[PDB]
DNA sequence: GGCGCCCGGC
DNA sequence: GCCGGGCGCC
């Protein structure tokens, strides 16, 4: 049922073996920015699988901006290769997906107050703080941001199948509301 | 500013490459025409080498290059580092690595530039590491332009600066220095370090020493620099790449012997025979390799001479290709390419070993992500182009077959599918280079295997460039195989005919139900960890459907190509494989088969060969299409699910009797081998249309009323899903029919009833969302029109041409619909202009895209004779315009219900869409249409004007020589016309769209455009003002670099003279110092000072071009004489002209001078002093006298008028035409609504001119009322000025504003400042007056009195709390209470007697307390300022001893008459009868004030003069005084400062002391420095951890800017570009 | 909220 | 030659 949602952003996490002398990464590589008094990590960027990679001093890495699982893996491998090129003893030891963010445009607008007031146990509405309704599923553990304009963006999925499941489970619900 | 400063500024900020190129070219010309300006230019351009932006830095480097190339070379005969000493080991072991250096150390930046250079020069020797230990910055404590200048090389200072800047910690500055040295050395190196007097022999030694010293530093940077960019697949090291270029630059001139020292050092850096065995190898080796690249590139002449150098460079290359690091391998592969044809001559052994190693570097696979293989394969492709290399392959084969060429080439196949796109593209290009060789070399490997590999690389590749290169490679391979024998090609591709045909015709599917390709069909490159597997699975969701369609059409192209060459008896397998697909149950298979047949017919030599397919193709368009497609089974299954849900809703909540309703079939039509009983959309229609109402009949009462409000929504869900399924099926039918019709058109069949062909093709053009299919269909119809016209079957041809013309006009966003806008009149349409809105907009965009491509291909196909071969298009785009605009508009053209208006609009749209592609032989037709379009531009209806404006924008955009002459001759001169608004509106719309479309091509014509645009920023119509200001803001920017543009080639002679007539005007307007001198004709009775003469030149300039401005000269510079002389000269000139010509516009008329009341006498006195021959009438006095003067005003040269008299007697002052109308003290009209301003703005006048001391108090936004008086609407009406400028600026002042609001405010205020600046004339006093002695502004402090303390504490303890809590409120009344309290407080501060009137809160207690003191309220002990004033009067000798030199004469200022009377009574009479004083305040009539000022000024008997600031404060010259005492102060600092400055001015001859009497406490503290020295000149989540709604995106708050474009590296470091710049 | 001053009056 | 006033502004 319904029309499938797209993906917009996949966040993936990698643990590098070695401690990083993080300032030297900013000093040596142009595609990198480091401001410890604002944020604690060096935000590398790479062009071909267009992504940004937060590289923390502990060796953790968070890669963002890819739109496919294999694309995110490839980008993270390239970032590990870059950190190995700067001279650190960096290894692609681990890789986990942590959030796949889906998005879709449903044609009809949403009677948002109906969803806010009929469903109780998993719905919350905050009109001025954030214009969308916050829907918190239980079985797939996906949070859906539902907007009056019919925009729905899904987050917290570990794999795309959960995104599709959540959308086809919420579609026959909000179909009852305009 | 001047022209030069703005032209240099263009380099930083510019639209495009073209504008910056023009700026640098014009800088070069400006240097050529004025050679001595060389260093004045370089000192302006050099500081941009340090700029933060790459493009600005590169453009500044180019500007230096071009400027230097025009400077003369240096040859006077017409501590340096030694290169031999460079010990590479120490420089890398010790020394400072150069990186993106740390934060700025401001203590060093503060140094004077020369001492800064000296200190950095001291630190340089340490940082290079020559000390034998790592230098630490602590050892060196930190604590006419540097680039400025025949005894020595002129650029010696600049190079001394740049050579030390070359080691700066910042990476930007190192880049800048490297490029600056690159250009300066490239042009002038041969003269470097020469000096005068020394012999040529000795100057050669000095030049050698200097260039060795430079190359030393360049090598040091090559080995020390480690900064790199890892954004792309191959790391780029921008600084050492630039330094490689600079080393190439010095290498051109450096002596032949020193090239060997450079070569030895680079060779040492590459081999690293003695350096530590560490990771340090990488940077040093890469630097050495780029150095060797430029050594071999720029000095070919050295390699041929002796073998050791060529042997060592090839040793370095061979070592590098075997290196572990991929970047070393890449740069080594790149190093040999420039020298291949030089190297092939070398000894056989070196060539054999190089071929061996370059081939063996492909034998092993590299790292998965290593992109370096691309460069190695480029090296291999270049090597294999030379016959000596191929002969070496033959020699190798003769002793080892395994290294033969035909058996080595398969080593490239595993890299076709490489993970890095650059590697795939490099492989395909290398294989293409191998194919184009002698057939004997390549006939061994061109076989079925490589054909299959390339074909499967045509299907699975997503990247566009790899796709196109693979298809070109396939074309060359298959064509070259065919050229040997078609039977050979057939034999090779026989075994792969069927698998690749299956892969070519495979279906596509839908997002979550893909149809995967069989992996067994894909053959491995080796003959049998990121895998490009998404495309093989047909995963439509991960790879967009457009990509899959593109792969299918490209596979169809390749298969159609190869089918052409095989002889037709052998095509049987291909024929059956495609004929079985034309009837395939999948829509996509039928489409792909149709495209395969299309391409085969297309690139086959003759359609008669392909004719056998004709009946299978024609049956597709003739016969009824199948009702289902297996590709679409998802839609019908969704229909089934929804209909079942509706039935369930009936069963559960309708509670209908079960079993009297249809059980829907489980299997859906289109499923594999589903029987005829399967569910179908026809059954869904039967359900929702008939069965639904049948169940409504069946449902009982009591259930209907509750069941229906759900059943209705369920029915609408089901019916919309059914319509969606039907729409998808219809779309597939249209697509397949269009593909079939295109295939038929390719076979040149023309049925006797072509309506099915035409309908299918048009339906595809009108509907196809996918761009590729739509373009294919457009090319089809474009060919079909030609087929019909050549056959003579004109009927269908004209029908399709008319239909295409109709489609081209459908985008309402571009072509207006006439019936809606037909009534609109005098609206500038360019400003004003459900989901069905967006859906219809999208469909209109699709259909217009299709029809526009169809008409473009029609134009390109028919060429010069299109208008002859296709008459109906001529009719379309010529008949409506000649009907409508040959004469006046026929009245039917206005009727919305008559199509003729839409015919006119469509004609203009057709001209707009055709003329940018129309063949140049048809431009005389468009120019023949221009006279009608320019008449439609003057039309009354808004929509015709809008369309005509866009049409002339495009016509002039593509016919510049002929269109622009018509526009300038017959549109622009009408723009001044006041009689008819349509003319001006049309012209301004043309200029708007013309500026929009032409971009930078307008540069020759901006002088024609600018002056008639500037003239219209003050137009009466509001929309004209909006567009005129918008155009001017983006058109003045191009003026500074106009003057050097060569004349437009075809432009008429008269227009060039017109250009030259006003190029001078705009050049004077932007930079007033260029203004021509104006010889004042009349005999002014006093000689003007220098700056006065220049200001009069400015005023005469404004008078000559009918601009109006503000003579904002600082107080006391003598604005009166400037104004009087310009007014007198204008009267003289216009009287002369009226006698000469009788023109009414120059007839004699009186001028008006409006001033505050007290200056009415002053102006008459100044006139009688300087211009006695002008009659002046003082329209001032009681109303009876003004009534007596009522009619006399016309008969005098100048009328003087007070502001209040102007307000009250506006009813008579307004009735006369006033010529000049000078507002003396114009800042009193700052209020936009105050009555005197509402009065003054009503006066008619030819020229207007404000005089002020200070134009603003706090903010530039106060200027609005003045410019609304001078030039009505120049800054817009009040709301437009407020929301455009004022509200953004005000909002941006607070910390509340976001950074976007802050930068918007800065941009807005800069826009206003640039808009208003040319009209203000501001020159400060101290800049131009040197005889005038200085002034000093002291304070004088007196303690508060007892009563003042008592009343302050009382006011604060009783009412202070309420006021301070009211400060927490923001309404008018609250801040009114604050203002009242402050104003009340000040009156108390001056003296208690002012406030302590009867009935005051403190009155009775004050009386009894005064009784306790035993003195009256008026005792001056309770008023301290009176007690202070006596001190300053006495110590200045005023009133002392009641020689008589009298060293001081004073003014004393008060804000109010009570304070002045108190001072005049107590201090001046009760205490000091010895003082003699004069009165000046409101008690004396305005006619007496001039006399009393004259009495004080001429007669030294009187000691002091008493002034009310409101009365005496402004302009009234009182030069005789030499000290001023401010006993009471205004809030506004400008009135306070002006009260001082009316004492200190021209003619004053003593040092002036200004005393402010200040009480120690209270509000006096808040007014101390104001007047002293201020002149007023969506998807959003937290990435690190999932949460809804972040308020702050911490790690990305900067926005990271944006990722820089790789074109910066690609176009800048190109070696072929570098060598091009030698000469 | 004030106080100024171009007015009409004696 | 003086006066007090209503309109105007900060
Ligand atoms: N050519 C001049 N020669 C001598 N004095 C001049 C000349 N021009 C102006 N002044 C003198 O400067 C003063 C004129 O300043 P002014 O025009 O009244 O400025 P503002 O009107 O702004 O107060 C007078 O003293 C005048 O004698
Ligand atoms: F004429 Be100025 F403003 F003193
Ligand atoms: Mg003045």
């Amino acid at each position: 049922s319904g029309i499938t949602p797209t993906l917009q952003n996949i966040v993936a996490t990698v643990n590098l073996d070695c401690r990083l002398d993080l300032k030297t990464i900013a000093l040596h590589a142009r595609n990198a920015e480091y401001n410890p008094k604002r944020f604690a990590a060096v935000i590398m960027r790479i062009r071909e699988p267009k992504t940004t990679a937060l590289i923390f001093a502990s060796g953790k890495m968070v890669v963002t901006g890819a739109k496919s699982e294999d694309d995110s893996k490839l980008a993270s491998r390239k970032y590990a290769r870059i950190i190995q090129k700067l001279g650190f003893n960096a290894k692609f030891t681990d890789f986990k997906i942590q959030n796949i963010v889906g998005s879709c445009d449903i044609k009809f607008p949403i009677r948002l107050e109906g969803l806010a007031s009929k469903h109780h146990n998993f719905s919350s509405y905050e009109p001025e703080l954030f214009p969308g309704l916050i829907y918190r599923m239980i079985k797939p553990k996906i949070v859906l941001l539902i907007f009056v304009s019919g925009k729905i963006v899904l987050t917290g999925a570990k794999v795309r199948e959960e995104i599709y499941q959540a959308f086809e489970m919420i579609y026959p619900v909000l179909q009852d509301f305009r | 500013a001047t022209r030069l400063d703005r032209l240099v500024t263009i380099l930083e900020t510019g639209s495009t490459r073209l504008i910056r190129d023009t700026a640098v070219n014009q800088l070069a010309d400006w240097q050529k025409q004025h050679p001595e300006e060389l260093f004045n230019l370089l000192s302006r351009v050099v500081p941009y080498l340090r700029h933060k932006d790459w493009e600005t830095r590169t453009t500044a480097a180019k500007a230096i290059g071009k400027i230097i190339e025009n400077a003369p070379l240096y040859d006077p005969n017409a501590n340096f580092f030694r290169l031999e000493s460079l010990d590479v080991a120490t420089i890398v072991k010790y020394g400072r690595p150069l990186l993106r250096g740390g934060p700025v150390d401001y203590n060093l930046a503060a140094l004077d530039p020369q001492k800064r250079l000296a200190h950095l020069k001291k630190t340089l020797n340490g940082r290079l590491g020559l000390l034998g230990r790592v230098f630490e910055d602590e050892e060196m404590p930190v604590e006419e332009i540097e680039a400025d200048d025949g005894a020595e090389w002129p650029f010696e200072r600049l190079c001394e600066f740049l050579k030390v800047d070359l080691f700066d910690p910042q990476w930007e500055t190192r880049h800048g220095a490297a490029m600056g040295l690159r250009e300066v050395i490239r042009v002038h190196g041969a003269g470097a370090g020469r000096r005068r007097g020394k012999t040529r022999k000795e100057n050669n030694d000095l030049n050698r020493q200097w260039l060795d010293d430079l190359a030393y530093r360049l090598l040091c940077v090559l080995m020390l620099d480690k900064f790199t960019d890892y954004s792309s697949d191959t790391s780029v090291a921008p600084i050492r790449e630039t330094v490689g270029q600079t080393l190439g630059a010095v290498l051109r001139h450096i002596s032949v012997e020193s090239v060997h020292a450079i070569y030895r050092l680079l060779y040492c850096m590459v081999t690293q025979e003695d350096l530590p065995s560490e990771q340090n190898m990488w940077a040093v080796c890469h630097g050495g390799m780029v150095g060797l690249r430029y050594v071999v590139a720029v000095r070919k002449d050295l390699l041929l001479q002796d073998g050791d150098m060529i042997d060592g460079v090839v040793r370095c290359v061979m070592q590098g290709l075997g290196d572990i690091d991929d970047d070393v391998r890449s740069v080594s592969a790149a190093t040999l390419i420039p020298m291949a044809k030089e190297f092939v001559m070398m000894r056989r052994s070196a060539l054999d070993s190089l071929i061996n190693i370059v081939w063996e570097s492909l034998s092993n696979l590299g790292d998965d992500l290593s992109a370096s293989t691309g460069k190695i394969m480029d090296l291999l492709a270049t090597l294999c182009s030379f016959p000596e290399v191929l002969e070496a392959m033959k020699v190798s084969a003769s002793q080892d077959e395994e290294r033969s060429f035909t058996l080595l080439v398969p080593r490239l196949y595993p890299f076709l599918r490489h993970t890095i796109t650059s590697v795939r593209l490099a492989v395909l290009k290398a294989l293409m280079t191998f194919a184009n060789l002698g057939g004997e070399t390549s006939q061994g490997w061109l076989n079925g295997r490589i054909l299959r590999l390339i074909f499967q690389n045509i299907i699975v590749e997503r990247d566009q460039d790899t796709l196109n290169m693979s298809l070109e490679l396939w074309t060359t391979l298959v064509r070259r195989l065919a050229a040997r024998d078609p039977a050979i090609l057939a034999d090779e591709f026989e075994a792969h005919a069927e698998p690749m045909m299956q892969l070519a015709l495979h279906p596509i599917g839908v997002p979550r139900h893909p149809i995967p390709m069989n992996p067994a069909l894909f053959q491995k490159p080796s003959g049998g960890h990121d895998v490009d597997g998404h495309m093989i699975q047909g995963e439509v969701d991960l790879v967009g459907v457009d990509v899959l369609i593109r792969s299918r059409i490209s596979a169809a192209k390749a298969m159609g190509l190869i089918m052409s060459f095989i002889p037709t008896p052998r095509l049987a397998s291909y024929d059956t494989a495609v004929l079985q697909a034309l009837s395939s149950p999948y829509a996509s298979t039928q489409l792909a088969a149709a495209m395969v047949i299309d391409e085969y017919a297309k690139n086959c030599s003759t359609p008669e060969v392909a004719s056998r397919f004709i009946e299978p193709l024609q049956k597709i368009i003739d016969l009824e299409r199948p009702s289902h497609y297996r590709d679409l089974v998802t839609y019908v299954q969704r229909v089934r699910s929804a209909s079942q849900q509706l039935i369930n809703l009936f069963r559960d909540h309708g509670k209908v009797s079960q079993g009297k309703l249809p059980t829907l079939a489980v299997v859906v039509q289109g499923e594999p081998e589903a029987g005829p009983g399967a569910f179908s959309i026809a059954n869904a229609e039967k359900v929702v249309n008939e069965d639904f109402e049948r169940l409504k009949r069946l449902m009982a009462p009591g259930q209907r009323l509750i069941a229906l409000p759900q059943l209705n929504e369920a029915r609408e869900q089901t019916v919309e899903v059914i319509e969606e399924a039907k729409a998808a099926k219809e779309a597939r039918d249209a697509r397949i029919k269009a593909a079939a019709a295109c295939a038929l058109v390719a076979m040149k069949v023309l049925p006797k009833k072509p309506s099915p062909l035409i309908k299918a093709i048009m339906d595809s053009i009108k509907t196809e969302e996918n761009q590729e299919l739509q373009s294919r269909s457009a090319a089809t119809i474009a060919r079909l029109v030609q087929l019909f016209t050549e056959s003579g079957r004109r009927g269908p041809a004209e029908k399709v041409v008319a239909n295409l013309v109709k489609f081209s006009c459908v985008e309402v966003a571009e072509t207006p619909e006439f019936p809606i806008h037909a009534h609109k009149t005098n609206v500038i349409l360019s400003m004003q202009k459900a989901v069905k809105y967006a859906r219809e907009a999208k469909a209109a965009r699709i259909t217009r895209r299709g029809a526009k491509e169809a008409l473009e291909i029609l134009s390109k196909n028919f060429g010069a004779e299109l208008l002859e071969r296709v008459p109906t298009l001529r009719t379309f785009m010529e008949e409506p315009l000649v009907r409508a605009f040959s004469g006046d508009l026929p009245p039917e053209a206005r009727d919305p219900e008559n199509a003729f208006g839409q015919e006119i609009v469509d004609a203009m749209s057709v001209i707009r869409t055709m003329t940018p592609t129309l063949h140049p032989a048809l431009h005389p037709f468009v120019m023949q249409q221009v006279p009608l379009v320019i008449k439609a531009l003057r039309s009354d209806l808004s929509v015709f004007r809008y369309m005509a404006a866009k049409c002339m924008a495009t016509i002039c955009s593509v016919i510049t020589v002929d269109g622009m002459t018509a526009l300038v001759e017959k549109v622009l001169p009408s723009i001044n016309n006041p009689l008819d608004l349509s003319f001006r509106q049309g012209a301004i719309e043309v200029i708007y769209h013309l500026i929009a479309v032409m971009g930078d091509a307008i540069l020759p014509y901006v002088i024609f455009l600018i002056v008639p645009v500037l003239g219209r920023m003050s137009d009466s119509d509001n929309q004209i003002r909006l567009i005129a200001t918008t155009s001017f803001a983006t058109l003045v920017k191009l003026v500074p670099l106009e003057a050097g543009i060569p004349d437009p080639p075809g432009l008429s002679e008269e227009l060039l003279k017109g250009r030259d007539r006003e190029r001078t005007f705009i050049a004077q307007l932007l930079d007033p110092k260029k203004i021509e001198p104006f010889k004042i004709p009349v005999a002014i009775k006093a000689e003007l000072r220098s700056y006065q003469q220049e200001g009069v030149n400015w005023l005469a300039f404004l008078n000559k071009y009918h601009l109006h401005g503000i003579l904002c000269d600082d107080m006391g510079l003598g604005k009166t004489l400037q104004t009087i002389c310009i007014v007198a000269s204008d009267h003289h000139q216009r009287a002369e002209e009226f006698a000469r010509t009788g023109a009414p516009e120059v007839r004699k008329l009186p001028s008006l001078i409006i001033c505050p009341p007290t200056l009415s006498g002053h102006w008459q006195q100044e006139i009688k002093t300087y211009a006695p021959f002008l009659t002046v009438t003082a329209y001032v006095g009681s109303p009876a006298e003004r009534r007596a003067m009522k009619d006399s005003l016309d008969k005098t040269d100048i009328v003087i008028t007070s502001y209040d008299v102007c307000r009250n007697d506006i009813d008579v002052i307004e009735k006369y035409n006033w010529n000049y109308c000078v507002l003396d003290e114009g800042h009193l009209i700052k209020n936009p609504k105050a009555k005197i301003t509402l009065a003054v703005k009503r006066l008619t006048s030819n020229h207007r001119l404000i005089l002020t001391g200070t134009p603003i108090q706090n903010n530039v936004l106060e200027l609005w009322s003045l410019f609304d008086f001078l030039m009505p609407g120049f800054l817009g009406a009040e709301k437009v000025f407020l929301d455009r400028f004022a509200k953004p600026i005000a909002n941006s002042r607070y910390s509340k504003a976001s950074s976007k609001e802050q930068e918007a405010g800065a941009l807005a205020i800069e826009a206003l400042h640039k808009q208003v600046l040319p009209f203000l004339l501001r020159r400060l006093k101290e800049e131009v007056l040197n005889d005038l002695p200085p002034k000093i502004l002291q304070n004088y402090y007196c303690d508060l009195s007892d009563l003042q303390r008592k009343l302050f504490e009382d006011f604060t303890k009783r009412e202070g709390k309420k006021i301070t809590e009211t400060a927490g409120r923001d309404d008018k009344e609250a801040k009114q209470h604050i203002f009242q309290a402050l104003q009340y407080m000040r009156k108390l501060c001056n003296s208690p007697a002012l406030v302590m009137k009867p009935g005051h809160k403190a009155y009775e207690d004050t009386q009894k307390y005064l009784a306790k003191h035993g003195t009256t309220l008026e005792d001056p002990i309770h008023a301290p300022k009176l007690g202070a004033l006596r001190d300053l009067l006495v110590d200045c000798g005023i009133g002392v001893e009641g020689t008589p030199i009298k060293p001081h004469r004073a003014l004393i200022f008060c804000q109010m008459k009570e304070m002045l009377d108190m001072v005049q009574n107590t201090v001046l009479k009760q205490m000091l009868p010895s003082v003699s004083y004069l009165r000046l305040d409101g008690s004396v009539e305005a006619n007496k004030r001039q006399d009393i000022v004259n009495k004080f000024n001429s007669d030294p008997s009187y000691d002091v003069l008493l002034l009310t600031t409101s009365v005496g404060g402004l302009g009234l010259n009182l030069t005789g005084a030499d000290t001023v005492i401010f006993v009471e102060h205004d809030w506004n600092p400008q009135k306070d400062l002006q009260a001082m400055d009316r004492a200190h001015r021209i003619g004053q001859k003593k040092v002036v002391n200004v005393y402010r009497i200040i009480t120690r406490g209270t509000l006096e503290e808040k007014i101390l420095s104001l007047q002293r020295f201020k002149i007023d000149v969506d998807m959003v989540d937290i990435e690190t951890g999932d949460v809804r709604r972040p308020g702050k995106k911490a790690a990305w708050l900067e926005g990271l800017g944006e990722l820089w474009d790789n074109a910066q590296y690609e176009e800048s470091f190109d070696l072929d570009g570098f060598l091009k710049t030698m000469q």
